[PDB]
């Protein structure tokens, strides 16, 4: 035989796997990658998704773009070149954007950010909103995904400002960021 | 080694019969890994059909997932896989003398059957196309049934052993093929109704790298309900249990399965669920690295130039329910009918009483609210949509948000015997029509089904030579010309520019759009 | 009594400016049934327009759901509601010396306006089509706005007093019109927008007995959302409260706002809900038994000859909300306008998140998700099919269901100053092209856009003689006639056979059956 | 003034109304009809839905065919004569009646039956069923309208036999009545 198996390395967070080896490499943007990749034989390993030829991979400062599924290629032709491969799971929380509309009187406020993974939104007015004559949803034209509040009819006190925290539940070290918008 | 030489128009063809591409799974090799072929001594009889994979036909038989001349012409789709055996790992080659109406010709696999359990590269006589389109065709056996795809879950029995015999077959040909005048780096898979689940399952893996470039799934695709078993224990304590090997332990349940008989092993009756499969594909994590789906979502492949296509009508068999009745299709039976389609597959069923209904509802043409047939028609459509034509699009546009380059059909054409049903674009790829009617393909071919099958094997042809269907040889028939003054534009996610094919053809935008969508788009977001 | 006498191609013809049907509501018979009318001493003065009831035009303004012409030029409208006074109840007259180009002559009355609180028999001058159709025309003035409809669900104020109105002014023909050449057993009541709603609901009701036997319906009825307010209280009470008359008792309360004067309470300005009306007709338990929709099902009416219709794109106004735009309709726009579609019709809204982005799907059009107009123009059927469209097959399905004879249209018309709106149908019901621009009607009055006019008023005058539109005079338009090769077949529940207007006529069947199967199969069914 | 105003005979049940007078006039079939309709002038009395001219309305062993609305319309032509219209909700509650189906292990149930007002249904299995793997509901195409007991996947012991209770709630002293079916 002629084996290879990967083991992480650089800036990995809150480690989970499967049978065979590391199925998750999660890693945040700006840090830096290395994934060691083992031989028996020797092999000559390649890193792919031109084949490289170094046996450790390593990309500073990486960037959303750049995740996805690599493998390891070892190979001196004893018997089948073994392939492990892994997820490059990048993962960010960008600054959220925030929207609006009126009417007779129902206020809509839209609140899109990019993220990995999907963040979570939450709604607030000093302290934290849910459905009563106060909805909340997410649209089919997802290009965040998004998260709007709807004021149905303005009532007299529920004229102040709201916050549209975002969350990607503290994952990978990343902070929550929200955003405010005021009321009159 | 050398082989035999045949013809019927056209320029002479040479057969390859019985090549062995891995030495074949018999011991404790069953539920293994193809290794390589054992060393070939002397100059190999490649001169006679080799035998078939362990396959039972006389019962365990998915009537609706199977191509039409399968279950139509039984009798003679017997007569194929009557010599069986568990050493049938060998491929077949089909390669001309000359150009039909030596630098290094293109070579076009052919994975097959219908379902993981059923079929042999036998069957398909790719001999006219060979010389017709003046390339090498290759029909090849894998392993089948509960051979092909056991699985535990575990590194005990990892499954996908079908797939890594078409892997190794399409390894010796990469090494090999160069020496029958072949071309190592235009290699061609293409499939049919399992197999095109199967070019899509390789497109997605790892262990496909070097050995092919163009992609056909003729109908079929990798992230269906019955493309894929995510429940491969389940099944296997089925197996394990009607011959006494379901034991505790995974490990010694396996090398339990190794000493019964390869016979009395497959033709032994489990039925999965409804709309799925026990035996098939799994994700292992090698072959499979995660959920087809997902992999294709995140793009997590390479840029395999593709040609995907669907037939108007495919699952006519689903349809074959209450075919035999014409005051329709029952009214009531409709609602029936669908409220097992939800349960089997959407059924979680937390929210399911509205899924039904208003799916029920896209398809009842009210135009004619009280006729049976357009129920029927819609059913037939509800189906095909679901089962092909949906999940179809929306590989192609994941591959193509990812840019391979990608073409996309539609095909619109029986003969008849006894709507244009899955399978039948197939004797028109394998130039059937040009031969005359053999036992599985029984139609008048009229003047007509001739010209059909010329322009889908130039298409075809021309693609595995370039990555482009339209370019090479040009569209003629004179030998008026309909496909001439029509060019297949490229697919892409925005303008979903496909071809028709039929006696009618030309380019249309969004195939089905409007009903793509409510199953791409709205209905798996109720949940 | 006599009156004054005009012409303009055509046989001339005599009005009757001023004539009233019932003794003024003005002391405490402000909110009381009309009494009939006071005893006529003299030859009375038939001879200038009486005036106007009271209503607002400068600010309380039902946008969406008037008439185009109205909203489009209101400089012009205005210009005939000047001469207000409480004392309104006189209708009009147009009868002709001889047929336009001795039996007693049916009767055809307009009921009119837009919304209920907005409009005159006035702005209607029914001449051209008296002599065209050689038939009476009658066109009224009913009680407006608060003055109309308000009430407090008691014995205090029951409201439905603009119907009354017309019901009287109806009785006057009955019992009168004969001494005008007039036929008390073909009279033939019409309306637009309102008056469509209101011709609907006098058909259910018992109160107009022996008082006619043919309804056209143009654009609209009494099922939908704003033809009929089941809220009376809530909105008398808001105006109640900006006069200072809200007191806790029904009975001091209503005697409170008989004081007030007229001109200072129509005036006052309360905003309804989105998509409803507060000062409209209710079920009282007299001249309204039941809720409409409720008594068309259980067919709790007698058979009316009907006629209903419906124009191509009818709420335009709907999309003007961000129409000057122009990369289209925003796409997160729709989403928007849609939620609060359905909160203020089905919004209950316990499973509301469904109903919205199902609704949504049915209107997008998948074949160019990114185009802005091609959601635009979808917004605009959207609100169409739901606001007349659909209901109004629904009322026929109904009526015809119980077999009273009907015939049903589609409008498909403009002529443009500045898609077929709400309204456009009507200059050509009243022949206005037949005199030349009119200071509401700017438009080109094309060659073709008299053919027109000549049709519909065939056809709809025809319809009033015998309950058959294509029947007695039949389709000419030489003095080629593009309507000669058709019969306006006769609507059922089974084939919705219906005449397509325009300039391409003909018989088809079930308009827009898709969508309006949507509203009126799925979506109520949801919850 | 000309008036009228009705009152009740024949064979009601258990009577609902409204501010004006008796909205409802609900009867069971194959019973008697009497609608009195009082007049103040004299009048003619009028009931209809070719104007009968009897007080009182009567039919014998009415039908749910002769259900409806019905005015009275008294008149000496002194001012407008008044009209008032009463409901006649004939109600009834037929045989029910019970079809089937078959497949890998699925059992449909289908059970209609014509009734007025709406019935409700009841599944039984020697006591009533409600949601573990079975269940049930109501479809688009009401030609009763009918309810639909589905078996998922026949389980050993689900195998037994059923009763589709039908029920008017006992309104208007109607029984309810119910059918079996068994399995094997």
């Amino acid at each position: 035989p002629a084996q290879a198996q990967i083991v992480h390395a650089g800036q990995a967070c809150v480690v989970k796997e499967d049978n065979i080896s590391e199925r998750v490499y999660t890693i945040r943007e700006g840090d830096t990658l290395m994934l060691q990749c083992l031989v028996t034989g020797r092999p000559q390993v390649r890193w792919t998704k031109e084949t490289s030829v170094f046996e450790t991979l390593r990309i500073e400062r990486i960037a959303r773009t750049q995740g996805g599924r690599y493998y390891c290629k070892a190979e001196n032709g004893v018997g089948v070149p073994a392939i492990k491969s892994i997820r490059v799971d990048v993962q960010y929380l960008d600054e959220p954007m925030l929207t609006v509309h009126q009417t007779v009187k129902t206020v809509f406020l839209r609140c899109t950010v990019n993220s990995n993974p999907p963040a979570r939104f939450i709604w607030k007015r000093g302290s934290d909103t849910l459905s009563n004559g106060v909805d909340i949803y997410e649209p089919l034209y997802t290009q965040g995904e998004t998260k709007v509040l709807k004021l149905k009819n303005l009532r007299p006190q529920d004229y102040a400002s709201y916050t549209c925290q975002v969350s990607v539940r503290n994952v990978c070290g990343i902070p929550d960021k929200a955003i405010t918008f005021r009321l009159t | 080694v050398r082989g035999v030489r045949r013809e019927l128009i056209l320029g002479p063809v040479v057969q390859f019969l019985g090549v062995p591409y891995a030495t074949p799974p018999l011991g404790a090799r069953r539920f293994q890994p193809p290794e390589a072929p054992a060393s070939w001594p002397g100059v190999r009889n490649a001169t006679t059909l080799p035998p078939a994979c362990p396959q039972n036909l006389h019962g365990a038989l998915p009537a609706i997932m199977l191509p039409v001349w399968f279950t139509d012409n039984l009798e003679a789709a017997a007569t194929y896989v009557q010599n069986q055996s568990e050493d049938c790992l060998y491929l077949n080659l089909y390669v001309p003398t000359e150009d039909g109406p030596s630098g290094k010709k293109p070579v076009m696999l052919f994975l097959h059957g219908g379902s993981y359990m059923e079929g042999t590269g036998n069957m398909f006589d790719g001999s006219v196309l060979a010389a017709y389109g003046n390339v090498i065709v290759a029909t090849l056996n894998y392993r089948l049934g509960v051979l092909g795809f056991l699985s535990t879950g575990d590194q005990a029995a990892k499954g996908n052993y079908g797939l890594l015999d078409q892997i190794q077959a399409l390894r010796w040909l990469s090494e090999n093929i160069a020496h029958f005048g072949g071309d190592p780096e235009r290699i061609t898979i293409f499939g049919s109704g399992a197999g095109a689940s199967c070019v899509n399952l390789l497109i997605l893996s790892h262990h496909s790298e070097g050995l092919f470039q163009k992609a056909i799934a003729q109908s079929g695709t990798a992230i269906s309900s019955w493309s894929v078993n995510y429940q491969p224990l389940k099944y296997t304590r089925l197996l394990a249990a009607k011959v006494g090997c379901d034991r505790e332990d995974s490990t010694e349940a396996v090398e339990c399965l190794r000493r019964k008989s390869s016979r009395e092993l497959v033709d032994q009756d489990v039925q999965p669920a409804r709309y799925h499969i026990a035996f098939g594909p799994v994700v292992d994590g090698d072959v499979v690295p995660d959920d087809p789906e997902i992999l294709m979502q995140q793009g997590e492949f390479l840029n395999y130039d593709m040609l995907i296509g669907v037939n108007q009508g495919e699952g006519l068999k689903f349809v074959e329910d209450s075919a035999e009745s014409e005051d329709g299709v029952s009214a009531s039976a409709f609602d029936f009918t669908v409220s097992n389609f939800v349960d089997n597959l959407y059924g979680y069923p937390e929210g399911k009483d509205v899924l039904r209904e208003t799916i029920k509802f896209m398809y009842t043409d009210w135009a004619d609210r009280d006729n049976g047939e357009m129920r029927r028609k819609t059913l037939l459509a509800l189906f095909t949509d679901h089962q092909w034509v949906a999940p179809a699009v929306a590989t192609a546009k994941l591959h193509a948000d990812y840019q391979s380059p990608v073409y996309f059909y539609t095909f619109y054409h029986h003969c008849q015997a006894e709507d244009a049903a899955h399978g039948d674009e197939l004797p028109y790829v394998f130039g059937v029509p040009m031969v005359g009617a053999t036992d599985l393909f029984p139609c008048n071919f009229s003047k007509n089904d001739v010209m059909l099958s010329a322009v889908v094997m130039t298409y075809w042809t021309n693609f595995a030579k370039t990555g482009d269907p339209n370019q090479p040889v040009p569209q003629d028939t004179k030998f008026p010309n309909r496909f001439e003054e029509v060019v297949w534009s490229k697919f892409n996610s925005k303008e979903k520019q496909y071809l028709h094919i039929g006696l009618k053809p030309r380019v249309r935008d969004n195939y089905r759009a409007n009903k793509v969508a409510f199953w791409l788009e709205l209905v798996p977001h109720l949940h």
